[PDB]
């Protein structure tokens, strides 16, 4: 029940992101596990080594995030 | 300000007090607190110069700046060039110290509790108000300030005359000087060796000759408003004026760079140190013809070399204004060298 | 203290009279030898340093250590500052690899307000970040 | 055949604030703190910026002339050096006392007592690198010669970066200009070799001969004629020598018989002022930019007469080679990495032929006096030939793995070449494993029959004696030279072979070098560690396409850290790690070269020389019997020879121990980057990350560690620095203690 | 040269410069007044 582009909190306690804010790009259709498409400013540690950046877009679920809005 | 275009504008912090140029109390306030600055460089520092002067030794060697500057004037100065009681130098000290705390106290005052503007007063704060376009009150202000020069010409022609005494390196005494130099004819002659003149009273005639003069330019300035055929040569801007000042006070410290190198009575050689030798190396410096162990150099050298080198910086600024008043871009050379 | 002061140490007054000229002045190594008299030296003539607190050796060790202490504080807050204010212009990504050179010699300039500066952004709240906020690493 | 573009790139300075350009990954935006890292590490890999070889070939070009200009300020420092803060008129007025010093140290901190008392008054750091007599030599007399050679030079290094703007952005060549060889390699030989060789014959025959001539004879400075003066006024050069009053025409009738008195055969050395006769080396660079320019014709261009190199290259296939060179001429044509290779391996063994030369033939008066001088242009030289082979190894792989296109060159040299890589290698590492037992075991073995208190067990001389029988018979032909099968040559190629002792200023320029079993046994010690470094090299050329244990190096790319934690390991396994490897074993080959010639030169050569002619050495002769072991190079070289390090505080020799000290610091600091990986440090830094975020000053920029293969570099960068750093504040502290 | 103001505001230029300037005051310092050991 989010929109998209407000602020929330990441609760994974496994990822890359775990307290930091995020954006909701866009939330997906039903039915799927993890239907929230979230995008951070940070990107993690991802790629080959030495690649100059990595990815900020996720998939995440409904029941680990916390609205700030 | 020139203000090309764009009247409502913006300067940032770097270039922060051009936001005041249009506005006439910060415009009064920035003024007597800089004045505030200089009385009180004036009095701390012959403070400090009594604080360090030694009897032991002469006087131009260890730096002193003020001192001979008082002296030159004959103030507490005794026989032979020698120094031996300095209580006025302290009581002038003080004097500009107070006169500092009285200016940089009126500068807060105008900061604080009078306006921006002086058009929203009442009484006489309306008179005083000022723009950068209309020359009449300009006029007004420029000729109180005319007057107010020549007030200090005549102070100093009554300091020669009957405020005391004057100072000489023929006697090395105190000398009162009576009957100077009468006629304008010799006085429009000295436009080749006024560096040496080589009499005090010629220096007090040419004193009270330009006092007189600058007391005519002021009731002058006063008397009649500003005509139409300067207005159609000269530009009439807050930069404009700003300009044609920084140009006089170049050419006022060319000549005053000039005027310490050469002179003997002026500066005297047992204050100052002797007189020096115009010697251009990479810029033209005035170097000394004995060599002072620690490196060092004579207040001579010192007054020269800094207020050559102040007129040098002072007339690029002049050039950096004065251009920027004539309708210049200044970011038209940076685009000028980005079309290249 | 069991060390002798260099004012009277006589190892030290044998080694003062040829101190080595550093600089090029040429009396810098009997200038020395006289500021140096002021210390307390050992059995082998080279001044020791009192650290221990007291005022009287405070001119060993306090007097340039609080004087650093301003310094680093100062450089520690034209960097904090300076990064909060490129939080967000457009992209503070070029705005940290170039500088934006008006901004940092501003902050560079009004640094010397840092402690007064420290515990009003202490007692704002914006000096320390929240212990739940901060993203921490899984256990 | 000239074919140039006109205004390809515009010149802006706008690009200039935007790091990062030059890559498709780098000009999006820095969002991780690596990407600083990669901004260096693909600034000059033109072939992954440009892909079209026609960009990247005028991008070289023009980054040839930056660096052309980068030589010429260098060499203008040191001609300014020698001009304004030397004391090269007083070292000229006295050469044998007095010490050259060409740096003067400002007193700010105490580094006054650095500028030692040089001799003449002149204080200032003596100087090692031996330029002053490159500079008699030539025939530099006063200063201002000097200056006006600086200012020559910052006028040609302008001149240079203004070729390099004008041939990038105004008037660039294509393609076909630069696949011009044949043109390249003859205007090379003749015009840039042959030419610049008979330049300098020329000026050793105007100048550098009449002034050492007449500076021999023994006058003084501000007494020489100017070195126009003797072109000027050709009777004060006849009367130094017979035949310049023949003038110009024997040389055309081929009456060169006549030129004998000053085109001379000595060789050896000259007894007066201890280095080559100047009219040896004259007559020498004459012969060479006459043979240069021959073979500067031998290309076709234009004319129709000369080779073109394909066919040479067609003719050349045997039955053991197949198709033989069937394909190289359009490789070497079409990628500039195999061309890198070639060339540094070639330019790398000249440099090692440059040290190997300059110190048994020396050829500049007054260099083989001077021992500091000698021994560091041994040793620079051998660093820096090291140094270039090891490119050659690097840019070999390259050029498999992004430059190697297998359908064009189908069984020729390099396709049978890789079709056969394990009977390559498997016999190279067999002949380093054979090497390192009889060079090494040798070292351990009398090493144990010494600590075992039996001296007639070991491998000495009064012992097993290892005689080298081939390097001594050599050396007995090179002494019978003279008189048998070089007639006209009066003295031998060289005094380290058989002679006389060179005596000079009571010191040995140069006598000869006999070779017992302790030469024997550390020569075999280089060939093992050349064989290692060509053997960890050549399987990183060889084995960059693909293995057996990963089939897929060629996709994965040159510079990559591993494939994986699989197949029990992979990591160091790419083209890159090979160079990483072997530039350790460069540095452990050349430092054992450097340790070998020191000790050898400054214990059988060097020393001073007596008027009854006996010799006594620095070392008193501790090679011949004391070489032979690891306590023996630990005990009597790398302690007794360190003292002078060691002990040199306040005093001249006072940065090199801070210097000694200094290199043994960057050594240790590199392994933490060696030892440890990266995933610790990332494991370490996130967490400094968080006590950032406590106070909210974390930066944007994403920091994290160095990459995998970043931190083997600087490992291997700082290891080597360090090692190198060490032997230079050793080896110039000890043999500037020993004069 | 509106390019080279952001060159010269590079992160290395600008620490070169600032570390120009910072060696240069401490040079200064040390030579008008050397040998300081303490207070
Ligand atoms: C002799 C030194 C001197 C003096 C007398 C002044 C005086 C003044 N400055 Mg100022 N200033 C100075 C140096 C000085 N400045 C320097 C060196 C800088 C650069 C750091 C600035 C940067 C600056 C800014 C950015 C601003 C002032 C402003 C002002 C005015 C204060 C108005 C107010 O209360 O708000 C006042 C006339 C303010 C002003 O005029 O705004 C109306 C303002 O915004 N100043
Ligand atoms: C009569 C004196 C006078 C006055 C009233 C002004 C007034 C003005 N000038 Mg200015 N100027 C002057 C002299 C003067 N100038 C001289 C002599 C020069 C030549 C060096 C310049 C060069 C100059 C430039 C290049 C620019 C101005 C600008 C300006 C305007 C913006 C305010 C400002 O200066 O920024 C506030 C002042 C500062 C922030 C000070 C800068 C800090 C300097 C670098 C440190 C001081 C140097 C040194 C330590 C001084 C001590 C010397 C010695 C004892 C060691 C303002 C109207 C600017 C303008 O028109 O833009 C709108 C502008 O770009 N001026
Ligand atoms: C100016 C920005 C800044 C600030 C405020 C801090 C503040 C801090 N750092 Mg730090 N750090 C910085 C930059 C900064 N760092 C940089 C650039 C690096 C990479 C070299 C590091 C590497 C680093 C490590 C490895 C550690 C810290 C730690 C710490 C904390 C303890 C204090 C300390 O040891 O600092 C001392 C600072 C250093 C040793 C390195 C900084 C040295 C540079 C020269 C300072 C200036 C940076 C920059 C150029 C200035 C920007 C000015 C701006 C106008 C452009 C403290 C919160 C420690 C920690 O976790 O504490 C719990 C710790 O272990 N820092
Ligand atoms: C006979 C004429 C001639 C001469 C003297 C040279 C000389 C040179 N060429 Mg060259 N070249 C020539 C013809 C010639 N070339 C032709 C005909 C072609 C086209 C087929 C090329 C294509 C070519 C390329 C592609 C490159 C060179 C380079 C060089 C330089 C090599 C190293 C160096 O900088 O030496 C030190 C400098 C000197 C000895 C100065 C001598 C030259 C003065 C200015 C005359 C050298 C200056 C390389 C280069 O750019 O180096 C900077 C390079 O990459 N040349
Ligand atoms: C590029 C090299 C070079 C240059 C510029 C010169 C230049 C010169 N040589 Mg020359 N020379 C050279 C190489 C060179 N030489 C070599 C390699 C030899 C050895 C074969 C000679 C042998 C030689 C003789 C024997 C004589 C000259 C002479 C001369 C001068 C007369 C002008 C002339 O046409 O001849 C002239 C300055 C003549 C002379 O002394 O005039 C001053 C003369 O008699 N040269
Ligand atoms: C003719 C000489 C020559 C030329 C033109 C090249 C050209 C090239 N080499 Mg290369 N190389 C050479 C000699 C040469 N090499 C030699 C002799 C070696 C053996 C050491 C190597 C080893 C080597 C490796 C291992 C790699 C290259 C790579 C490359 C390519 C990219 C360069 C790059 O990104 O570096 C940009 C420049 C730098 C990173 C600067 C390096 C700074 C060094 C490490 C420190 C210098 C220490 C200094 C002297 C001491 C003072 C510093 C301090 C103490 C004050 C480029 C085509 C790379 C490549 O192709 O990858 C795909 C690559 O990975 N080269
Ligand atoms: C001092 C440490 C050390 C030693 C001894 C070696 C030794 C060796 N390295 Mg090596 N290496 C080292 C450090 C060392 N490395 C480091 C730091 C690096 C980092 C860059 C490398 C990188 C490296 C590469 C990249 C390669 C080697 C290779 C080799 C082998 C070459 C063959 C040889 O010399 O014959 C064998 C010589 C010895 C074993 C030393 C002699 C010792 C005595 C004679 C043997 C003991 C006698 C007897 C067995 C004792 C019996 C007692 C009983 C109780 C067992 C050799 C085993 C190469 C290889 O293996 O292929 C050929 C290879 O390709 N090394
Ligand atoms: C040494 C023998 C010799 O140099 O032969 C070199 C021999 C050359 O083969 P060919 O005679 O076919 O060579 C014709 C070549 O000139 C064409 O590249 O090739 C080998 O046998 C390779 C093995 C070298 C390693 C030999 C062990
Ligand atoms: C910047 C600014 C400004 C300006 C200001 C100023 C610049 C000020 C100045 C001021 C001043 C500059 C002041 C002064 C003061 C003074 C004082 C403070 C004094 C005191 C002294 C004393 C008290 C002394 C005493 C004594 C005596 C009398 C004698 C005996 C001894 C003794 C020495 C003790 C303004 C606001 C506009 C605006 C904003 C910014
Ligand atoms: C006096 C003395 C002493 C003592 C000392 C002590 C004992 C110390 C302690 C210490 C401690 C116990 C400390 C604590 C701390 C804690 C904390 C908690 C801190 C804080 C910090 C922070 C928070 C930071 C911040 C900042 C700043 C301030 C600036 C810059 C920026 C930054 C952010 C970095 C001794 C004996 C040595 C000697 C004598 C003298
Ligand atoms: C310490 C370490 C790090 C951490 C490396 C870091 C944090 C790099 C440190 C760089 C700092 C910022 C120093 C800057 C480097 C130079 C001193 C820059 C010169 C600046 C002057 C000219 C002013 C690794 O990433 C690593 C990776 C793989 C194997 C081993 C290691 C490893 O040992
Ligand atoms: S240890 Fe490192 S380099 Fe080796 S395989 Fe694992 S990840 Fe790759």
């Amino acid at each position: 029940a989010l929109n998209r582009g407000d602020k929330v909190r990441i609760k994974r306690t496994e990822s890359y992101w775990y307290g930091d804010v995020g954006t909701v790009a866009s939330v997906e259709k039903s039915g799927i596990l993890y239907p929230v498409i979230v995008r951070f400013d940070r990107v993690n540690y991802n790629g080959f080594s030495g690649s100059a950046s990595g990815v900020n877009t996720n998939n995440f679920a409904e029941n680990e995030l916390e609205l700030v809005q | 300000m020139q203000t090309y275009g764009n009247d409502t504008v913006q300067y940032e912090w770097w270039a922060g007090n051009a936001r005041f140029a249009d506005q006439s109390g910060l415009f009064i306030a920035a003024h007597v607190a800089q004045a505030a600055l200089t009385a009180f460089w004036a009095g701390a520092f012959t403070l400090f110069e009594i604080s360090r002067f030694d009897p032991t030794q002469a006087m131009g060697d260890q730096g002193l700046i003020l001192l001979p500057h008082l002296a030159t004037l004959g103030w507490g100065v005794g026989d032979g060039g020698q120094i031996v009681d300095t209580y006025p130098y302290f009581v002038i000290g003080s004097i500009h110290l107070i006169a500092s705390a009285v200016l940089g106290a009126g500068a807060l005052f105008h900061t604080l509790r009078a306006p921006a503007d002086l058009s929203t007063l009442k009484g006489q704060g309306k008179k005083f108000h000022f723009t950068w376009e209309n020359p009449q009150q300009l006029g007004i202000i420029l000729g109180h300030h005319l007057l107010f020069l020549g007030a200090g010409a005549l102070l100093l022609a009554g300091k020669a005359m009957y405020w005391g005494g004057l100072y000489d390196a023929t006697t090395q005494t105190v000398r009162l000087v009576s009957q100077p130099t009468l006629d304008p004819l010799v006085i429009y002659g000295y436009q080749t060796h006024f560096a040496s003149i080589s009499s005090l009273e010629d220096l007090v005639g040419g004193h009270i000759f330009v006092g007189f003069l600058l007391i005519g330019g002021g009731i002058w300035h006063i008397l009649v408003p500003p005509l139409g055929w300067a207005k159609k040569v000269l530009l009439f801007s807050g930069e404009a004026i700003l300009s044609y000042s920084l140009g006089g006070i170049a050419l006022a410290g060319f000549v005053a760079a000039y005027f310490c190198a050469v002179n003997t009575l002026a500066y005297p050689p047992e204050f100052y140190g002797p007189p020096l030798a115009i010697k251009l190396g990479i810029f033209p410096y005035f170097a000394d013809t004995v060599e002072l162990p620690m490196h060092a150099h004579t207040s001579r050298a010192w007054l020269a070399n800094a207020h050559f080198f102040l007129a040098f910086f002072f007339l690029q600024g002049h050039l950096w204004h004065a251009l920027r008043a004539l309708g210049f871009d200044f970011k038209r050379v940076e685009q000028a060298f980005d079309s290249l | 203290a069991n060390l002798t002061p260099c004012s009277e140490n006589p190892a030290y007054l044998a080694k003062s009279k040829n101190f080595l000229n550093t600089t090029n002045d040429p009396n810098s190594g009997k200038i020395r030898a006289e500021r140096y008299a002021s210390a307390l030296c050992g059995p082998e003539g080279y001044p020791h340093l009192i650290v221990d607190g007291r005022f009287t050796h405070a001119g060993d060790f306090l007097i340039p250590s609080i004087l650093f202490l301003y310094i680093a504080g100062w450089i520690g807050w034209v960097g904090r500052s300076y990064l909060i204010e490129i939080r967000e212009s457009k992209n503070p990504e070029m705005q940290e690899v170039v500088i934006n050179v008006p901004l940092a010699i501003k902050k560079m300039l009004g640094g010397f307000l840092w402690p007064l500066a420290a515990v009003g952004e202490y007692t704002s709240g914006k000096l320390v970040m929240k212990d739940s906020e901060i993203p921490t690493s899984p256990r | 055949k000239v074919s140039v573009d006109n205004n390809p790139v515009p010149t802006s300075f706008e690009k200039w604030g935007k790091p990062g350009h030059f890559d498709r990954t780098l000009a999006r935006g820095p969002k991780t703190t690596t990407w600083i890292w990669n901004l260096h590490a693909n600034a000059h890999d033109f072939d992954s910026q440009t892909s079209d070889l026609e960009d990247v070939s005028r991008k070289i070009f023009s980054a040839h002339f930056g660096h052309l200009a980068v030589v010429f300020v260098w060499l203008s420092g040191m001609y300014f050096h020698g001009a304004k803060f030397s004391n090269y008129e007083g070292w000229l007025a006295d050469p044998t006392h007095i010490k050259p010093s060409a740096q003067v140290v400002w007193p700010i901190v105490g580094q006054g007592i650095l500028n030692g008392d040089v001799g003449g008054g002149f204080h200032g750091i003596q100087i090692t690198s031996g330029l002053f007599y490159l500079w008699r030599a030539s025939g530099f007399t006063d200063s201002y010669q000097l200056y006006c050679t600086a200012i020559g030079g910052l006028v040609m290094a302008a001149l240079m970066l203004f070729a390099g703007w004008f041939h990038y952005h105004v008037k660039a060549p294509k393609l076909e200009w630069f696949q011009n060889v044949e043109s390249m390699m003859n205007h090379h030989l003749a015009g840039l070799l042959g030419l610049g060789s008979l330049g300098w014959a020329g000026h050793q025959i105007h100048v550098s001969m009449p002034i050492n001539k007449l500076l021999d004879a023994g006058v003084a400075p501000k007494d020489i004629p100017l070195p126009h003066e003797f072109i000027l006024e050709p009777s004060k050069m006849a009367e130094l020598y017979p035949s310049f009053a023949q003038g110009l025409t024997p040389f055309f009738t081929l009456n060169w018989g006549v030129y004998s008195d000053f085109l001379t055969f000595k060789g050896g050395l000259n007894p007066v002022t201890g280095g080559l006769w100047l009219s040896d080396t004259a007559h020498h660079h004459l012969a060479i930019a006459v043979l240069f320019i021959i073979a500067g014709h031998m290309y076709r261009t234009n004319w129709g007469i000369g080779h073109s190199m394909k066919e040479i290259l067609e003719a050349h296939k045997g039955p053991f080679t197949g198709e033989g060179h069937k394909g190289l001429y359009e490789i070497l044509t079409t990628s500039w990495h195999a061309q890198l290779a070639i060339n540094l391996a070639l330019l790398g063994s000249l440099t090692i032929i440059v040290a190997q030369h300059m110190y048994a033939m020396p050829p500049y008066p007054y260099q083989a006096i001077d021992y500091a001088t000698q021994l560091s242009l041994f040793t620079h030289h051998m660093w820096i030939g090291g140094f270039l082979i090891v490119g050659a190894g690097a840019h070999g792989a390259i050029f498999m793995v992004r430059d190697y296109d297998p359908a064009k060159n189908v069984n020729n040299l390099l396709d049978r070449m890789l079709r056969h890589r394990d009977a390559i290698i498997s016999h190279l590492n067999w002949v380093c494993i054979f090497l390192g037992f009889h060079s090494f075991g040798l070292y351990i073995h009398n090493d144990t029959m010494r600590a075992l208190g039996r001296p007639q067990d070991m491998f000495s001389d009064t012992a097993i004696q290892l005689q080298p029988i081939f390097a001594q018979w050599v050396q007995h032909l090179h002494t019978l030279a003279p008189g048998a099968t070089a007639p006209n040559a009066l003295a031998t190629a060289s005094y380290a072979f058989g002679g006389e002792t060179i005596a000079v200023a009571g010191k040995v320029a140069m006598m000869p070098i006999t070779l017992g079993t302790a030469d024997f046994m550390v020569h075999h010690i280089h060939a093992f560690t050349i064989h290692v470094t060509a053997l960890i090299l050549l399987k990183g050329v060889l084995y960059a396409r693909s293995s057996r244990l990963v089939p897929d190096k060629a996709n994965l790319g040159f510079r990559f850290p591993c494939d994986g934690p699989g197949r029990g390991g992979t990591c160091q396994v790419s083209g890159w790690d090979h160079v990483f490897l072997g530039l350790f074993w460069m540095y452990n080959s050349l430092s054992v070269v450097i340790f070998h010639f020191s000790w050898k030169m400054q214990s059988d050569v060097w020393g001073t020389v007596s008027p009854d002619g006996s010799v006594t050495h620095v070392t008193l002769g501790n090679f011949a019997q004391s070489a032979i072991t690891i306590n023996g190079w630990l005990r009597d070289f790398l302690w007794a020879q360190a003292a002078n390090v060691i002990n040199s505080y306040g005093s001249a020799l006072s940065a090199y121990g801070i210097m000694f000290l200094a290199g043994h610091f960057v050594f240790a600091f590199s392994l933490m980057f060696l030892f440890s990986g990266r995933g610790y440090w990332q494991e370490l830094i996130e967490s400094i990350v968080w006590a950032h975020n406590k106070l909210n000053v974390a930066p944007a920029i994403q920091p994290r560690a160095l990459s995998i293969i970043q931190g083997r570099a600087v490992g291997v960068a700082h290891y080597l620095l360090g090692g190198i750093v060490t032997t230079w504040a050793f080896f110039l502290a000890r043999s500037l203690s020993i004069g | 040269m509106d390019g080279l103001k952001s060159f010269l505001s590079t992160a290395p230029v600008m620490i070169m410069a600032l570390l120009t300037f910072t060696a240069g005051i401490l040079i200064e310092f040390n030579r008008f007044y050397p040998d300081l050991l303490f207070h």
